[PDB]
């Protein structure tokens, strides 16, 4: 549960893995977009070893449950810039879309 | 008179109550002293503590306040009952509120303190205004004086006044108040007032007035009081024509702008009755 | 008895939370066993792997607990040996091999 | 507000003062004497004390957030001194935050200030002004309550009307308490802001430029704090840095109990106690019932469940309430390298030295402990102590016999010599009035050496790694070892089936 995750975190009942709030499967596949909390897009958390792991979607959760070591052997993420973009075009409809 | 009881360091240690950071950097200070009625005659030890901001020393036997003038940063004081026949003082920048009720104080003289928003002096030996100036008492917006010896209301030079409270007194008539347009509230229950001759409606804020337990027997005062500002709420029971309760009916007939007397906010058919009586009175005045 | 208390509370949680437990429901003991949290070998005896380099399911009615986690053994002899020095067998420094 | 979010430790000047008061500190006695003298607490003194607190080991373990400095020092101390001290810290903030606001709007928030006098509680115009309250009531009435029926709107309106009117009465009482401080009159506010803006803003621009900007947080003061509080949580997530672990007390919920149980049963009970969820029972620490602080000093002790705690998810008993507090200050040193590991305090028993001495030697080498030979070390000291007793009784008896029999008589006199020689026979029959006491004392004496010696060793534990061979077996003597509790960790005994031959 989300509650259980937060309590283990605050009580330190498990370590946060170096991934933090990053889906290790997408990261290893090569992806660099941080996933975001929604009611449609909740965290998928799982426990293993002394470590905490966080995942985006049932498919990535499934893959990780099939083999965490594969992702764990991957090199650690590191902090990033945000993104800043501007986009300009003809009137609203396309650019706004 | 009373046994010598000067101030004591131990009683200060007991009394000093909350710590706060003052001035530029993180320097720190006690703002409150609790010292109500330890009989005290004297306070001179306070002379060091001038950073203090709040004191209660009411009902001690204190005859003097001269240290307080040194006690700069005092923002509020309670000192009721104490043995001061006046509280004449330097114009203290800091004091926001204090009370000296049931003290021996006879007079309004000698007090000037600009920051002072409010004052109370009920139970004091006081009879009429003795000097007031709002260009000194820049803040003083309320005073209470219940159970004093007050004659009449001359020289209340304080358009700053929100409210004033004068019940249980010797009062016979208004004077001076007639200018205080900002004044919202005057209490005068249990007084000696005989008449209410349209007392100036330029006191335009006077949302509340209390005059119960007084000496008015002329119902036609109500007609003279027709020309009045937005007083909503009146109290006027215990008067020698409140004896007959059309007092209220006649009053609302005379003052459609009034909304409450004594115990009754005007109910819908009370309003309709008084309204139709006022209609008749107006149409007849137009025929007169 | 700790197992039973945990599983009873889990029964109440299953009945509250989720229908998928109804599809799982077949077999009280199967559920209880499956929920148990187990040694690095999970199914298997560690000792026979360490000595033989061979893989084998330790007997599920063996019952040893260590570092929260539960262990089976290929033989009672293996349990007896293991109990004398459990720490030697553990995967101390890298995954099981 | 922010620290209350993080639940880390932090610097807070008031918290310093209140701690110094509550702990009955002698510095706290200085504070009390200053206050009671009607004298200010110096800003420089506050600065000093703040620095000491930052240097405190609990803060060093937890970390901190700071704000209290810098402040308006330049009227006396250079503000740079605070910045310089900050840079000097071993602890310069990895995470840096700022709020920005319009000068005017900051002032307006300042105008929305009043203090309740007799509580001293400081309140916002949202509390303190009934007309702001009623303007908010206007807003609440103006919004038609999407998602509800008129029956609920009327119920909540009338209940809120009762709440508001009671609040108006209460605030009316608070009007007897409301004040605006001298500093809160706008002129003082503006002066203060201007001064801060010049001296602190100029300095802080440099303080910012130094740092990692991506670490650095900017925030809008024009806001609900909850916005900023959650923003800080989200930034912390981006930063991927945790809170430090916090010791969790495991006394029964309101209870005091016989924890003098079987170790295993007690362990299970504790691990069940306070639990969050099924299965996720707390972990044992490696030392079972033992008090790790005591063992870190080098005393074997086991702790009360009432003095038992969990941390990092692991369970830890401690011997006392004060040990509980101490470890709550900072676990790290006692857990950290060489890691919590035993001393030696041991005897072994059996015949002769038959490798037995060698065995002790090899143990002490492995430990870096060091061995006592009771025969070589203890026995001659004990013997010389009995010699001292005997010489004392000799000199006392000779003095008394000379004095009394003179009451000239001399040691040559036959009754003098008879009295002396029989009383000294009786002194040989008696002993030191309890000799084992001295034997224990000497054991303590050598122990004190070994304690120093192990403190000199890299892991530098207080207690001596000590071993005795050649202790002489007496039961009541052993009881005295209990009475002074100068007990070993361990004893070994040696046995054979037939090495009584081989």
């Amino acid at each position: 549960s989300s509650h259980l995750a937060h309590k283990m975190l605050s009580y330190t009942y498990k370590h946060m893995s170096s991934f933090g709030y990053w889906d290790p499967v997408k990261l290893s596949e090569g992806e660099t977009i941080k996933p975001v909390e929604n009611a449609e897009n909740p965290l998928n958390p799982v426990i293993h070893r002394h470590y905490i792991y966080f995942l985006s979607n049932k498919q990535t959760k499934e893959k990780f449950m099939m083999n965490p070591i594969k992702y764990i052997r991957q090199p650690k993420p590191k902090a990033t810039m945000p993104v800043r973009i501007m986009i300009v075009g003809p009137p609203k409809s396309g650019k706004t879309t | 008179e009373w046994l010598p009881t000067p101030i004591t360091e131990a009683m200060m240690k007991e009394g000093l109550s909350l710590l706060c950071k003052i001035g530029s950097g993180l320097a720190h200070a006690y703002i409150k002293l609790e010292a109500k009625d330890r009989d005290l005659t004297d306070i001179s030890l306070l002379r060091s503590y001038i950073h203090l901001r709040y004191v209660d020393i009411s009902e001690n036997h204190i005859t003097d306040i001269s240290p307080l003038n040194s006690l700069t940063h005092l923002l509020w004081l309670k000192a009721d009952g104490n043995q001061l026949r006046s509280a004449r003082m330097n114009e203290l920048p800091y004091l926001q509120i204090a009370s000296f009720s049931y003290n021996q104080i006879i007079d309004t003289e000698g007090i000037f303190h600009p920051r002072l928003g409010s004052l109370d002096l009920k139970g004091n030996r006081i009879h009429q205004v003795t000097g007031l100036d709002p260009e000194r008492l820049s803040s003083l917006h309320t005073l209470e004086l219940r159970g004093n010896q007050l004659e009449s209301t001359k020289g209340i030079y304080l358009p700053k006044l929100k409210n004033l409270y004068l019940a249980q007194n010797l009062l016979k008539k208004v004077e001076g108040l007639e200018n205080l347009s900002n004044l919202t509230t005057l209490h005068l229950r249990d007084n000696q007032i005989e008449t209410l001759n349209g007392f100036s409606q330029e006191m335009k804020s006077l949302q509340y007035l209390n005059l119960r337990s007084n000496m008015i027997s002329d119902l036609a005062e109500l007609a003279k009081l027709r020309d009045l500002p937005k007083l909503r709420a009146l109290v006027l029971l215990d008067n020698p024509c409140a004896d007959e309760t059309d007092y209220r009916q006649e009053a609302l007939v005379q003052m459609a702008h009034l909304e409450r007397l004594d115990k009754e906010f005007y109910e819908d058919d009370d309003r309709a009755e008084a309204e139709e009586i006022r209609q008749r009175l107006k149409e007849e005045q137009d025929q007169d | 008895e700790e197992e039973a208390e945990d599983y009873q509370a889990e029964t109440e949680i299953d009945e509250e939370q989720e229908e998928e437990e109804e599809e799982e429901e077949e077999g009280e003991e199967k559920i209880k066993e499956k929920r148990r949290h187990m040694g690095d070998t999970k199914h298997f005896c560690p000792v026979v792997l360490k000595e033989n380099f061979v893989l084998q399911p330790g007997n599920p009615d063996e019952a040893v607990k260590y570092r929260e986690k539960i262990y089976y053994f290929s033989s009672t002899e293996a349990k007896e040996k293991f109990l004398e020095h459990p720490e030697d067998y553990v995967s101390q420094n890298e995954p099981l091999k | 507000n922010i620290a209350q979010a993080w639940k880390c430790i932090r610097v807070e000047a008031l918290s310093v003062l209140e701690e110094h008061i509550a702990a009955e500190k002698e510095t706290g006695a200085m504070l009390q004497s200053l206050l009671v003298s009607g004298h200010s607490i110096p800003d420089e003194l506050v600065t000093k004390l703040i620095l000491e607190k930052i240097k405190s080991p609990e803060v060093a373990h937890f970390g901190y957030i700071l704000t209290e400095m810098p402040s308006l020092a330049q009227d006396n101390m250079t503000s740079l001194k605070q910045i310089e001290l900050v840079k000097n810290l071993e602890l310069q903030p990895d995470i840096i935050i700022n709020i920005k606001c319009s000068d005017y709007d900051l002032c307006q928030r300042t105008c929305g200030q009043r203090q309740h006098s007799t509580t001293g509680y400081v309140y916002t115009r949202e509390q303190w002004d009934p007309e702001i309250i009623e303007s908010r009531r206007r807003k609440k009435r103006d919004f038609p309550k999407e998602g509800k029926s008129e029956e609920e709107e009327e119920e909540e309106e009338q209940e809120e009307e009762e709440a508001f009117i009671a609040e108006m009465q209460m605030v009316a009482e608070i009007l007897q308490h409301l004040v605006q401080r001298p500093e809160d009159y706008l002129e003082n506010v503006e002066i203060t802001v201007k001064l801060y803006k010049e001296l602190l803003l100029s300095a802080l621009e440099e303080v910012m430029a130094e740092h990692n900007p991506q670490y650095l947080i900017e925030l809008d003061g024009n806001k609900s704090p909850e916005e900023l509080f959650m923003t800080v949580i989200e930034r912390l997530k981006y930063l991927n840095v945790r809170r430090a672990a916090v010791i969790t007390k495991l006394q029964g919920t309101e209870e005091e109990m016989t924890d003098i149980i079987d170790t295993e049963e007690l362990f299970r009970t504790v691990s069940s106690y306070k639990l969050i969820a099924p299965r996720y029972r707390w972990y044992r620490s490696k030392w079972a019932r033992s008090c790790p602080v005591s063992l870190k000093d080098g005393n074997i002790y086991s702790g009360a469940a009432d003095y038992t705690v969990s941390f990092l998810g692991k369970m830890y008993c401690l011997s006392s309430e004060e040990t509980l507090k101490l470890f709550s200050l900072n676990p790290r040193p006692f857990l950290l390298p060489p890691m919590p590991l035993p001393p030696c305090k041991v005897f072994i028993f059996g015949p002769e030295h038959i490798g037995k001495t060698t065995l002790a030697n090899l143990i002490a080498e492995h430990f870096k402990a060091k061995v006592i030979d009771y025969a070589k070390l203890v026995q001659p000291r004990f013997d010389s102590a009995r010699e001292k007793l005997i010489k004392d009784t000799i000199t006392e008896a000779t003095n008394t016999a000379i004095k009394v029999v003179q009451q000239e008589v001399t040691e040559n006199h036959p009754e003098v010599f008879a009295i002396l020689e029989d009383t000294l026979r009786h002194a040989k029959e008696l002993n030191f009035e309890q000799p084992h006491d001295k034997q224990a004392e000497i054991l303590e004496e050598v122990i004190k050496e070994t304690e120093d010696n192990k403190n000199r060793f890299p892991g530098a534990p207080k207690h001596g790694g000590w071993i005795v061979e050649n202790f002489p077996l007496v039961r009541e003597l052993w009881l005295s070892l209990i009475e002074k509790a100068l007990l070993p960790d361990l004893v070994v005994y040696l046995s054979d089936a037939e090495s009584n031959g081989k």
